[PDB]
């Protein structure tokens, strides 16, 4: 699972 | 996109929309998918700028902005992550949670997802400014498909980082008060919702019995079961890591996993054609064969054993020790009927062929499955069928050369084995 996400 | 430089010089204004139009302007920037320029964004001191932005409750618009801007710089490397946190932004994200602009409290969850789940320190220092209840009070709803699904999703994934990473694991009140909103999770009928259900539960399991137990004693591991049987490879991975976390534990909370119904899916998983569903599978048959002899019956039962052969005959190589492994604990518990039915089935070939391998430790796990075997024979008093039965599948010769190999408890087992039996 991401562990950090970008709202892109 | 705008240069750094207009953005400062917007933000730094003495007009509210004028540092509005800049914030979006830094939004945008950093939402570019190559090489969004993070640190020249911090460089130039504009996370403060952005985190009282956050204070804004006349200005919802700059409020959104900004709290999209810091998560994009909140989601890049630790050291960004760390800005964000320095600038004051886990409380003054906490205060947004609460507000009734669902897009600004969806960026909040967004944001303190990324700053727990940079590592334990922040994950608990999230926890501390008090993120839990604001966070469980968005999922209070009679009913969550009434949730915008992006909405539930985003909740999901944020609370499934404040069950992660170790050393420390979560406090365990902490642990406590989620884990009722995760065993609802774990039944909303969304595939991603229940992928990052799995794998929060997949990261509480990880760890001693007593986290495991947390865990079981809130009813969940049929579910897991049913889910290990998902078509969706998403959820499979984590369920089956989590199933085969709970069977590191005792005995009893490895027979809840068997009383769930979990065996009637190992066929497939043993065969799955994803090599990390094939090698965790046998990894969990390891520690489900290292448990009592009535939990080795309830294997041989379900028909596990062939399957068992199969992945030490032919898988990759990490499955295949992990078959090793599976076998050495069957043949260190098992009774001696249980060990017969083993080599009917066929596991002295594919074990003496797996001694040719250049891994030292799949070495001597075989080694010690080899003599368990022979312990049983002995009690048989048929040393001398296995003895010509290791000889005409060639095990004779890979047992002779490791007399010459270069680790000691390798040659010392090797040469016990040919004095005792050959």
């Amino acid at each position: 699972m991401e562990w950090k996400r970008v709202k892109g | 996109n705008w240069s750094v430089e207009d953005i400062v010089k917007g933000i730094n204004s003495n007009n509210l929309e004028s540092q509005l139009q800049a914030t979006q302007a830094a939004r945008k920037l950093l939402s570019r998918e190559k090489q969004p320029p993070i640190d020249n964004i911090i460089r130039a001191g504009l996370i403060p700028k952005f985190v009282s932005f956050l204070g804004k409750t006349d200005c919802s618009p700059i409020q959104f902005e900004s709290a999209w801007a810091l998560t994009n710089i909140a989601s890049g490397t630790s050291e960004q992550t760390k800005a964000v946190v320095d600038g004051g932004a886990i409380p003054a994200f906490i205060s947004l949670l609460a507000s009734p602009h669902a897009h600004i409290s969806e960026q909040a969850v967004w944001a303190l997802g990324n700053i727990a789940g940079d590592g334990s320190a922040f994950r608990d220092l999230v926890i501390k400014h008090g993120a839990i209840d604001p966070l469980l009070a968005l999922l209070a709803v009679p009913d969550l498909s009434t949730l915008a699904c992006g909405y539930l999703r985003n909740l999901t994934w944020t609370l499934s980082n404040l069950c992660r990473n170790k050393n420390p694991a979560p406090p365990l009140d902490a642990v406590e008060q989620i884990l009722p909103t995760l065993v609802r999770l774990l039944h909303h009928n969304d595939p991603e919702v229940l992928a990052d259900s799995c794998w929060a539960i997949s990261y509480l399991t990880d760890g001693p019995n007593e986290r495991i137990e947390m865990v079981v004693k809130k009813g969940v591991v049929p579910q897991l079961v049913k889910l290990l049987g998902a078509t969706e490879l998403p959820i499979v991975t984590p369920a089956l890591r989590a199933i085969g976390n709970i069977v590191t534990g005792t005995d009893e909370q490895t027979q809840k996993v068997i009383d769930a119904g979990a065996l009637a899916v190992f066929p497939s998983l043993l065969t799955n054609p994803k090599t990390n569903i094939q090698k965790e599978a046998t990894w969990t048959m390891s520690n489900i064969t290292a448990g009592r002899q009535d939990q080795i019956q309830q294997v041989v039962n379900h028909g596990l054993v062939p399957f068992l052969v199969g992945v030490l005959s032919k898988a990759d190589f990490k499955t295949q020790k992990e078959a090793a492994w599976a076998i050495t604990n069957y043949t260190s518990g098992g009774t001696v009927e249980q060990i017969v039915y083993l080599v009917h089935c066929g596991i002295i070939e594919p074990l003496m062929n797996l001694l040719s391998a250049k891994d030292t430790k799949i070495i001597q796990v075989i080694l010690d499955a080899i003599s368990n075997i022979f312990q049983a024979a002995e009690k048989l008093g048929e040393t001398e069928k296995l003895s010509i039965m290791i000889e005409e599948c060639g095990g004779l010769d890979k047992i002779e050369a490791l007399q010459r190999h270069e680790n000691e408890s390798v040659y010392k087992a090797s040469l016990n084995l040919i004095e005792k039996y050959f």
